[PDB]
């Protein structure tokens, strides 16, 4: 489990493996004291770099297990279909609403 | 060129204010909405053309 | 020299094999110079060799600049004037400033001197005083020296850094000032800039800086506080490295 | 009347054989006559530009600091916004009155020799009286222009022409100058960025936000994109009453209205060093201008490849811009300081984009219309801009609370009543999204899944300020005008703030978005007299004369100057007459 | 245009068609424009009144 | 913080046509001198090594 | 005529500086026969 | 702070009172009508927010 | 002989390939959509600005002198400031022979 | 206005279009939403009744 | 032009074919800017004969 009071300590297979649900209580109920006797490697800027790969990359996770729930990716837009040369490529606004009981 | 003056005369904005200039500046039309006018001031008033 | 060294991988002709070496001047014998001269004022087989050339031109000169500004400036100084400039009663609590205002300066002016390209410091007023004196160790370049500067000693010419603000330079043209215990200042004869129609420390926000081809040079501030500096004790150009200088930087007069 | 009972007429027309001479740009003489006898130092805020220096995000208190001195000493050229006509006559209280002298041109009190893109603090001295060239005719002074005038002008050139529905303006006057404003809506804006890829796999957050946020207020929601707003148009004008949708398509018409003005005023004739007829007419058709909002490269690949244009310089480390195809994840290095500009906001990211771009050539006109033109007509004075810290966006724009439904369950509609909603009490914590979309009342439901695994795909950096500088134009471009110079201040990766809300601890002050006044149209009156820590000295300086940090660009090296912005927070006069004036206030010179 | 008095346009193009733009027809407007020395040659219109 | 000076005043009455053996004076500005702000060099962000 | 105050100039009015004794301890007073640069 | 503590005691005694009345609540303190125009502005009905 | 009055140029849109379905081919100076013809997908964008007050018709439809209706009628109806029911009549009256 | 003047001559007299009329149709030729499967309809259809 | 080809390539075999003329010189027929007495003036309609 990352230690939110230290900087060397955020990798992006400790915040993807961690839900969106439970990052909105982890951030609110840290420790306020900064410690700075840990520096970070990619300076303390790449240090909000390796956190927010960490919450993109864990964006299909929470996704994964909504699978059950919304539909196939429509193509949003032209050019995005296989046949051409009769037919063109349609573009879908998914304006609908994805859910599947 | 002694005087380094210059006379304006009459003029205005529109032909349709440029009607009130055949009654003299009795009641000639200085000013609608914009459409300004100025009488004939000069040597030149009041005479043949 | 491209198959010796490039069926030979040899990356830099100096690191050619003797037998190599040899082989080559057997063929063409014009190379003992890049390959077999103890120090070669130019550089050997380089692509900037004509413009390291110049960047030592500008470090050895600065050094020449470095080491005379300690040299005047030894200890605490007594500089007490040189110039006549009479105040108004309130106008010395503006020397106030330049008291305290004063050793960043010489930082910044040293700093700015860095701060140029070399190509933009070879017409700065400096850069051609030398060359007015390394034509006398010959009519340098652009021809910017008026006819009476090679008279006497005493037609200096000053280039003009801003003292407050930003530390810059002021000027396009090296600005000629004749100056004659005290000594009053007289300009020379004669597209249009602003801050050349002063004395030199004639006034407030700006710092003179003259030479001469006694290339003993002037650190004029204003209100006459200015000083000589025996620049000519630092200058360390050896001739044969400062003829290929001159000869790139002078003009044959008719 | 002629030498006889007879009528003669003199047009403007009449005017052709004499303003038309290439003399009008002959001032070599004027600037050397009056550059002797100098002038003292005159603070030169205005009077000066910096190149950038560091980052975006601390510009301000570089800017601040710096300019904490000369800034409180005197006055700026311009008071004449307070003098009546006439008093700039007179000669008393203008001493400024011997400084005016060309219709063409400015001459005013600026630096003395140091080149202008450099330095931060320019050494407070000696004076210099140079120029710098009137772009437009709203340049002229308010004494010399009445208000009124320019209202004159304006509402006669509204009939015969298209115009905004008088009802539906209040929806948005509404919703430009609503306080209580729902922070998805600055958040989910930079979400998209204008790319249409991320739109069209949003569009339900889209369809909802405006749907929900229309039972609040009767206004619009996400309104200030053009882009953005362009895309609700096509991609979405369908599941919506017609009441509100109204609103959106009324204003893009307006913009066609506006646009299509320019050209009935036009003549025929050849292409001209580059550009074209219409663009050395209007301010609005030449590239060289560009909004302040990029987020595509569309603008600097028209505007950098002109004959005009001398070096567009992006100053945090290279100054000269190169370019990025698409840009993701890795893509997206939220704090840099290269200057590459994106390209993601295309439809088809699969068909990516370096040089070859994807919009009509009036795509950025439309921005320039609806950037410089109509948020100006909302604004009176009230609009700036955000630098924004995408880090900070992008940690925020995907934390959300949506539980997880149960086998068997129906779909989440309503917050206060359902318990598996996203914004339902029960998953209400504070530091996330549903909460904001709870700290302003928007329905969004549990299908907001599709969202971040887009979220995911496409992200941007964070801002950056370019500055692009051009030379006059073919057809002003003589051989004392040549060396003239237009700084042209922008952001890429920026959102506008329409509402300061800052009298609120929702969003601490400037967190997310530091202010950066791109320009003085965008001037915060009370985004930047509220900034970060602050100096209460300059607290008279806010009040009025606009803060452009001069990175960004001067008061007298732009296009747009002084005269014009107060008009905008002036006359009272309806929409659809600021919207003609301001741009009859852009025609060139 | 009838006097040579200002340093035209750089841009030779835009000049050239502003050229014959302003002189089309003017009454004072010369045929065979401005040699090095001379006068501008103001035409003689048919007839005045 | 004052420089050093010789002697304390003068007040001579100057006529315009009777300067001879000429001297001239020294220039200070009108602003306060809490404007002639620092000289300031800055280490750029990037350096030569 | 004109009406200002006056002070006799001589060669013993001095302006005192200071300094704090790292100024010759600086990157340009100190510099090697080659740069970096 | 204690206004978002009792934020929602504030919103139902105005829209209760917006039901018998079509009168505002809270206009005899400006620092409460900042507030209500500030933190309160999506739990309200548009005719009397 | 088998055509369709399309209405609104929509090329703000790449979701139908922008003239997928319908080539556009005007037909008369009556109907040339400014944002049907300059945002075709091969358009050349040196000619973009003299495309927008210039109905460009390939010749072999007819052009402007030997039409029937020239440039006048079709110059009337986008400029004319009238509402429709003024300005069905006032071009309604622009077809009486000579 | 003069193309127009004698409309509002042959504007008495004849049927004028409701108000209502106007607007529904001038707003769905500049829909730029407007759905494209009416298009394919009209050629559908291709007059066949 | 004589009908050529099918109907689907025709308009845009024609910009490739005429985009060098039509670029080259202004049309006579796009003179809808002109007014009254801007025509019968002899400049600025070259086609007044």
């Amino acid at each position: 489990a990352p230690q939110f009071h230290r900087p060397s300590t955020i990798t992006a297979d400790n915040v993807r493996a961690l839900g969106t649900r439970g990052l909105v209580l982890a951030t609110n109920n840290a420790q306020f004291i900064m410690d700075n006797s840990y520096p970070h490697p990619h300076g303390t800027q790449g240090a909000v770099r390796e956190f927010l790969r960490g919450q993109a990359a864990a964006l299909t996770d929470l996704g994964v297990t909504h699978a059950n729930n919304t539909f196939a990716p429509q193509p949003m837009f032209a050019g995005d279909a296989a046949a051409e040369w009769l037919r063109p490529s349609f573009g879908l606004k998914r304006t609908y609403s994805p859910f599947v009981v | 060129g002694l005087f380094q003056e210059a006379y304006p005369i009459t003029c205005a904005s529109d032909p349709a204010l440029l009607r009130s200039a055949r009654d003299g500046e009795a009641h000639a039309r200085e000013t609608h909405f914009t459409q300004y006018l100025i009488y004939d001031a000069s040597p030149l008033k009041g005479l043949s053309l | 020299l491209t198959e010796a060294c490039a069926a030979e991988r040899v990356v830099r002709p100096h690191q050619l094999s003797p037998a190599a070496q040899t082989a080559l001047l057997r063929r063409f014998p014009a190379l003992e110079g890049p390959l077999r001269h103890p120090r070669p004022v130019l550089q050997p087989f380089d692509i900037a060799a004509e413009v390291a050339f110049v960047a030592r031109i500008q470090i050895a000169c600065l050094r020449a600049l470095g080491h005379s500004i300690r040299a005047a400036l030894q200890g605490g100084p007594r500089i007490f004037q040189r110039l006549r400039y009479d105040f108004g009663p309130h106008q010395s609590e503006w020397l106030g400033e330049v008291t305290r205002r004063f050793p960043v300066l010489l930082e910044n002016l040293m700093r700015a001197l860095e701060g140029t390209a070399p190509d933009a410091f070879f017409h700065t007023a400096y850069a051609l005083a030398v060359l007015a004196h390394l034509g006398g160790q010959l009519v340098p370049l652009s021809d910017d020296i008026p006819a009476r500067f090679a008279d006497s000693d005493a037609h200096y010419a000053f280039d003009y850094y801003s003292t407050s603000g930003d530390t810059l330079r002021l000027t396009n043209r090296p600005i000629a000032v004749v100056i004659d215990e005290q000594s009053k200042c007289r300009f020379m004869e004669g597209p249009h800039r602003v801050c050349e129609q002063y004395l030199p420390g004639e006034s407030y926000a700006y710092l003179c800086l003259g030479f001469n081809r006694r290339l003993c040079g002037l650190v004029v501030f204003p209100g006459g506080f200015a000083f000589t500096i025996n620049t000519a004790a630092y200058l360390s150009l050896a001739d044969p490295v400062a003829r290929a200088v001159g000869l790139r930087f002078c003009r044959g007069a008719a | 009347w002629g030498k006889d009972h007879q009528v003669l007429r003199l047009s403007m027309e009449n005017a052709v054989g004499t303003v038309c001479h290439p003399s009008l740009m002959n001032i070599d003489a004027a600037v050397g006559g009056v550059n002797h006898d100098p002038v003292e130092a005159a603070n030169p805020y205005g009077a000066y530009v910096a190149a950038p220096a560091g980052p975006g995000a601390d510009m301000q208190q570089r800017f601040l600091n710096a300019w904490r001195q000369r800034l409180a000493h005197g006055r700026v050229r311009w008071v004449a916004e307070c003098q009546m006509t006439a008093e700039q006559f007179m000669q008393p209280d203008n001493a400024n009155l011997a400084l005016e002298l060309h219709p063409a041109f400015d001459f005013f009190a600026g630096v003395a020799d140091v080149e202008l893109p450099g330095g931060e603090v320019p050494p407070a001295g000696p004076g210099a009286i140079q120029a710098t060239w009137r772009v437009v005719n709203g340049n002229l002074p308010l004494a010399l222009c009445p208000v009124a005038f320019r209202d004159a002008r304006g509402l006669e050139l509204g009939v015969g022409r298209h115009a905004m529905a008088p009802a539906t303006i209040a929806a948005v006057r509404g919703a430009f100058e609503d306080r209580s404003y729902p922070a998805v809506f600055y958040l989910l804006q930079a979400a998209i960025h204008g790319n249409e890829h991320v739109f069209c796999a949003l569009a339900r957050l889209v369809t909802q936000c405006i749907t929900s946020y229309w039972n609040n207020t009767r206004c619009a929601a996400f309104v200030n994109d053009y882009s953005l707003v362009s895309y609700i148009v096509t991609y979405l004008g369908g599941d919506l009453p017609e009441e509100c949708m109204a609103v959106y398509r009324d204003l893009v018409a307006h913009v066609e209205a506006l646009a299509q003005l320019v050209d009935d005023f036009t003549l025929p004739g050849p292409e001209l060093g580059g550009q074209a007829q219409a663009e050395l007419n209007h301010l609005m058709r030449d590239p060289a201008l560009l909004p302040p909002l990029v987020w595509d490269c569309d603008g600097l690949m028209r505007h950098a490849a002109l004959d005009r244009h001398r070096d567009c310089r992006i100053d945090a480390g290279g100054h000269e811009p190169v370019y990025a195809a698409a840009c993701n994840v890795a893509t997206a290095d939220f704090n840099r300081n290269d200057g590459r500009l994106l390209h993601n906001t295309q439809a088809r990211a699969a068909d990516a984009a370096d040089d070859r771009p994807h919009r009509p050539a009036d795509w950025t006109v439309h921005h320039k219309i609806y950037y410089y033109v109509l948020v100006p007509a909302f604004s009176r004075g009230r609009c700036c801009t955000a630098g924004v810290r995408f880090d900070r966006v992008y940690a925020t724009l995907q934390n959300m609370v949506v539980p997880e439904i149960a086998p068997g369950e129906e779909c989440p509609s309503d917050p206060v009543t359902d318990p598996a909603h996203p914004l339902h009490p029960a998953n209400l914590v504070a530091n996330t999204v549903k909460r904001m979309f709870h700290n302003g009342r928007v329905v969004v439901d549990g299908p907001a899944m599709l969202t971040l695994q887009v979220l995911a795909h496409n992200m941007a950096e964070r801002t950056t300020a370019l500055l692009c500088s051009a030379a006059p134009d073919a057809g002003a471009n003589t051989a004392s005008t040549a060396n003239m110079r237009i700084f042209d201040g922008a952001l890429h990766a920026g959102v506008l703030l329409m509402a300061p809300q800052h009298l609120d601890h929702t969003i601490q002050n400037g967190e997310y978005f530091y202010v950066l006044p791109v320009h003085a149209l965008f001037a915060g009156a009370d985004h930047v007299a509220n900034a970060p820590n602050f100096p209460p000295a300059l607290r008279d300086l806010a009040r009025h004369v606009p803060l452009v940090p001069p990175a960004l660009g001067a008061n007298y090296f732009s296009s747009i100057r002084q005269p014009v912005v107060q008009h905008a927070r002036e006359s009272a006069a309806g929409e659809n007459a600021l919207t003609y004036a301001l741009m009859a206030g852009y025609f060139k010179m | 245009y009838l006097g040579r008095g200002a340093p035209p346009l750089l841009d030779n193009a835009a000049a050239v068609y502003l050229r014959n733009a302003v002189v089309a027809g003017n009454r004072l407007g010369p045929a065979q424009p401005l040699p090095v020395f001379g006068c501008a040659q103001v035409p003689r219109r048919a007839g005045m009144d | 913080m004052d420089p050093y000076y010789p002697f304390d005043a003068l007040d001579v009455w100057e006529h315009r046509r009777f300067i001879v053996a000429d001297s001239r004076s020294f220039i200070t500005p009108e602003f306060p001198r809490d404007f002639w702000m620092l000289p300031v060099f800055n280490i750029p962000r990037e350096t030569a090594a």
